[PDB]
């Protein structure tokens, strides 16, 4: 069985795609991930290293100000998805 | 019986016997277990406290030869035992380059659990 | 005798404050009026480049 | 002679609890050896400064007694004080020897 | 009949064979290089010499 | 006085007592450390010799 | 002191590298994206 | 959200997530603990998948077992450990007749189910003055923290405790 | 022990990200309590040696005095009621080498154990 | 032909590096639209006289003219804080000495080989912006302002 509330996220998805994931095992790799549901932000690996430099200027400004600046590494996602006409199916 | 195989012409077979009775004197009597040590090996840095609990006093126990010991030997460097000697004297027979040679140097490395050693 | 300490005096550390922080302690001070474009970079202050 | 106030830092007290040993015992080398029962051992002792804040080393060189003649030179041996004198030089007691120089 | 006792006795005896394979090829190489070393004519050296690196100028003062 | 003498004489055994398991556990453990460095030594010099 | 067991840089690397059966060191270059 | 009527409906987002997550973790439990205790054919599949990993040789397909008709509801019955039992076995343990748990599991966890506790937020501290600081702070102890609550939390996270434990279960099962 | 004064150097240091020391086995253990002050970023040891980085703020580091008291040469040494004397109305860092461990100076005072001063960090006079 | 010596460290640029110049922009764009949005707003636009491609016109505000005599680092935009809000630099390296002590946002453009050999100008520019090509600022901004 599913361990470490698993569970939540695959009910949560949009229609019965967790079902089917499941049950069968598709994998799903690429920007499927950020359109199916499971993640909302398609930051890059090369954020995370800068953040660590340009840190001493976030504690001057407001906590509601804070998110605000953390918006500037998300990037867009591209048109792509296997699943767009397979959906209904399912 | 290592002395016989070797003379009759057995190489491959030869070099099974010395390690085996090598390790016997030096590994104590736990020796048919035929593989590298079971994350047992003591005396490295950051060592889990898990394998600790999972052996007693009988590890503490250590083998050599009859008069003499392990930490004899590295003391005084002129002593020595007879499960040395036959085994080194197998090396130089055969040559470095031979693969029996090459395939029995490298698992004394193995089996005694200190192979990648810098 | 002179400049004999290689770590030390020698190597300053002086902190480095932008235009925010200097411009908010003057206004605080009273030395100085608040001008209009101080609210502007308050709300995006400008990236470190010291540790760049 | 040392001040009152010079008897409570914790240098003065460090170096008096390392010359200080039970029964007022000393440890030492063996440098002579060649009268019968008698060894000459070389005791070290350690003193503050409360001047510059350093100690240092002098050697204390006495005469020891030996019943059995185990000591030899070159061997590190314990000391015990006598509350008498006992020959023109023996002024010492042995207890025990702690390493043994080969031959 | 034991499950989890029989799984560990493959997991150690394969762990073996990868390292007594994976010994044997470095040290093949290893006495390689040096049997090249030790027939060739030592090279010798002839760049400009050391004639600025003798005399050196330390901290100066105590 | 000999109320006083009594509480005195408790207090110095139980001191006695629990300075002697402190010591007693610190040097085993150190001596187990040493134990175990020391075998690694002897078995590891010779497979070099060899 | 040769045969002492101190943890160095090569050392841990051939320990991952034995694991792989006969898997090595990589390296990613910079991203370079004309849309952003 | 920025507006007022923006950030109110981020309140009903975390409403309702935070108590869908709370569902779902308290029945995963339940048919963890049963399907451990009745289902048999758990243990191939394990063996075959982790000698697998090593190399495809060493994998093998299991049979499984036929299907059979299920009341998929005996699987997410609630579970508790409660002493009264003067009406006529109330509880009895999980289930009426279902798989028991060790005396031993009495001392941590009171109640096998899956609980919430109620964790700090602010740091703590020794000196007096900064204790009337936290938020948690009652006057008729001076504590900013409940002993006897905070000594079993430090027990649970404590692997020191658990390899203790696992190596006793080790050797048992190994002598037999 | 003279290893250990050998740190002060390298890790004194502003236009610098990483600085590299000798291994030994009590520099080890002092690298662990500076970074609980948050006074270090992080080191690894790289075999022979020992790489270090360096923390920065605003330019300037967090570093910006270092103190060596005891010395190969000399040991220093304070009672529990010395210490204090010593140590007061100053948020300086004192490592303390007492016979459990290596602790700062304001554990020392806690357990009432005579320790070892062996180095100031963010000290002034 | 080059009889010169020939180095052999290459130094890396990291305050130029392509997946840097995403958050610049970014930053950048934000202060520029809160304060467009307030009335009353003037910049300024300062660069050299070897920019032949951007136009420049007679006189300039603020500018001070000073004599040899007593004049130790004297500043010449010292009046520049109270008519203008933000001073766009061009040539950070020969505007350094005055616009140490400035009480107003710089946006310098720079490039990475003054940088790198003058580090000195990080701390007069608030805003680091970037300059794709690095070779004259005269016809680089003319590109941006006419894209498409």
């Amino acid at each position: 069985i599913p361990d470490s509330g698993m569970s939540f996220v695959l009910a949560n998805l949009r229609g019965s795609l967790g079902v089917f994931l499941a049950l069968t095992g598709h994998t799903l790799s690429g920007p499927d991930l950020i359109w199916s549901g499971l993640c909302k932000h398609w930051i890059s690996p090369e954020a995370l290293p800068f953040l660590e430099l340009t840190a001493e200027k976030q504690l001057e400004v407001s906590e509601r100000e804070a998110a605000v600046l953390l918006e500037e590494h998300f990037l867009d996602a591209p048109d792509a998805y296997s699943l767009d006409d397979w959906e209904e199916v399912i | 019986k290592a002395a016989r195989l070797f003379h009759g012409g057995a190489y491959e077979e030869a070099l099974k016997f010395a390690v085996f009775a090598y390790r016997l004197e030096c590994q104590g009597p736990v020796e048919t277990r035929r593989a590298a040590a079971p994350e047992h090996v003591l005396g490295k840095w950051r060592d889990e406290e898990a394998a600790l609990l999972a052996v007693d006093s009988s590890h503490d126990k250590v083998g050599g030869n009859g008069t003499e010991d392990l930490f004899d030997q590295m003391a005084c460097a002129r002593a020595g035992w007879p499960a040395r000697t036959l085994l080194m004297a197998m090396y130089m027979a055969l040559g470095a380059k031979h693969p029996a040679v090459q395939r029995s140097r490298a698992e004394l490395e193995v089996l005694l659990g200190t192979d990648g050693f810098v | 005798k002179g400049a004999v300490h290689y770590t030390g005096t020698n190597f300053r550390r002086v902190q480095r404050l932008d235009i925010v922080d200097r411009m908010r302690a003057l206004v605080a001070q009273g030395l100085v009026d608040a001008p209009l474009w101080l609210s502007a970079a308050e709300r995006a202050p400008p990236m470190e480049l010291s540790n760049l | 002679h040392y001040k009152t106030w010079q008897r409570n830092t914790a240098g003065y007290l460090r170096t008096f609890m390392r010359n200080k040993l039970p029964n007022n015992e000393m440890i030492g080398y063996v440098i002579n050896d060649k009268h019968p029962k008698s060894i000459r051992v070389a005791c070290d002792r350690f003193m503050y400064v409360m001047r510059y804040k350093k100690t240092f080393r002098y050697t204390k060189k006495v005469w020891a007694h030996d019943e059995e003649s185990e000591a030899r030179l070159g061997d590190v041996v314990r000391i015990q004080p006598l509350g008498y004198r006992i020959g023109p030089w023996k002024n010492y007691v042995l207890v025990r020897v702690l390493h043994k120089e080969p031959r | 009949e034991s499950f989890f006792l029989s799984l560990c006795e493959l997991e150690q005896k394969k762990r073996t064979e990868r390292a007594i394979q994976h010994s044997q090829d470095l040290w093949k190489k290893r006495t390689a290089a040096k049997d090249a070393h030790s027939e060739k004519t030592p090279e010798l050296y002839d760049g400009p010499f050391w004639l600025k690196f003798w005399r050196r100028k330390k901290r100066p003062g105590a | 006085l000999a109320e006083v003498t009594e509480e005195e004489r408790q207090k110095q055994l139980q001191l006695y007592l629990q300075e002697k398991r402190e010591r007693r556990l610190r040097r085993e453990e150190q001596l187990q450390r040493i134990y175990d460095d020391k075998k690694r030594r002897a078995v590891l010099k010779d497979r070099m010799r060899i | 002191k040769h045969l002492d067991h101190v943890p160095t840089e090569r050392a841990r690397q051939l320990a991952e590298q034995r694991s792989a059966f006969e898997p090595h060191l990589r390296v990613k270059l910079e991203k370079e994206k004309f849309l952003r | 959200p920025f507006t007022l009527q923006g950030d109110c409906r981020k309140q009903i987002l975390e409403a309702v997530e935070d108590r869908l997550v709370q569902e779902a973790l308290q029945l995963e439990l339940r048919a963890a603990l049963r399907l451990l205790a009745w289902s048999t054919d758990t243990i191939d599949g394990l063996r075959s998948e982790c000698a697998g990993r090593l190399n495809p040789e060493y994998a093998y397909r299991p049979q499984w077992k036929q299907s059979q008709r299920f009341h998929k509801e005996s699987y997410l019955t609630p579970l508790q450990d409660f002493f009264p039992t003067i009406s006529s076995s109330r509880d009895a343990a999980s289930h009426r007749a279902g798989p028991h748990i060790s005396p031993s599991c009495a001392y941590f966890f009171p109640t096998p189910e899956f609980t919430v506790t109620p964790r700090t937020f602010f740091p703590l501290s020794a000196h007096p003055l900064i204790r009337r600081i936290h938020p948690d702070f009652d006057e008729e102890t001076g504590n900013d923290h409940n002993p006897y609550a905070m000594h079993k939390l430090q027990m649970q996270w404590n692997h020191s405790l658990f390899i203790q434990e696992r190596m006793q279960a080790l050797r048992h099962f190994r002598n037999v | 022990m003279q290893r250990a004064c050998e740190m002060v150097v390298s890790l004194l240091r502003v236009d610098a990200l990483s600085q590299r020391c000798p291994f030994h086995v009590l520099n080890v253990q002092i690298l662990d309590l500076l970074q609980r002050e948050g006074l270090i970023r992080g080191f690894k040891v790289d075999g022979t040696k020992i790489d270090i980085l360096l923390k920065h703020y605003k330019g300037a580091p967090v570093i910006r005095n270092i103190r060596v008291v005891s010395k190969p040469s000399r040991d220093i040494w304070l009672t529990p009621h010395e210490l204090k004397f010593r140590t007061r109305f100053n948020t300086g860092l004192w490592i303390m080498q007492t016979s459990c461990g290596v602790i700062s100076h304001r554990d020392c005072l806690r357990m009432g154990i005579g320790g070892k001063m062996l180095m100031a960090i963010n000290n002034g006079y | 032909m080059n009889f010169n010596r020939i180095p052999t460290r290459l130094s890396t640029h990291y305050v130029c590096d392509p997946y840097t110049t995403l958050m610049h922009y970014r930053r950048t764009f934000k202060f520029l639209q809160a304060l467009k949005a307030k009335p009353n707003c003037r910049a300024l636009c300062l660069g050299n006289k070897n920019q032949v491609n951007i136009s420049w016109p007679k006189h300039f505000d603020g500018l001070t003219v000073v004599t040899s005599a007593v004049a130790a680092q004297s500043s010449i935009l010292s009046s520049a804080s109270v008519y203008y809000s933000l001073i766009i630099c061009l040539d950070p390296v020969l505007f350094a000495k005055h616009l140490y002590r400035i009480n107003v946002p710089v946006l310098g453009v720079c490039t990475p080989r003054e940088i790198h050999e003058h580090p000195e100008i990080l701390k007069v520019i608030d805003y680091l912006l970037p300059a794709p090509c690095s070779r004259t600022d005269a016809a680089l901004r003319q590109l941006l302002q006419r894209e498409f």
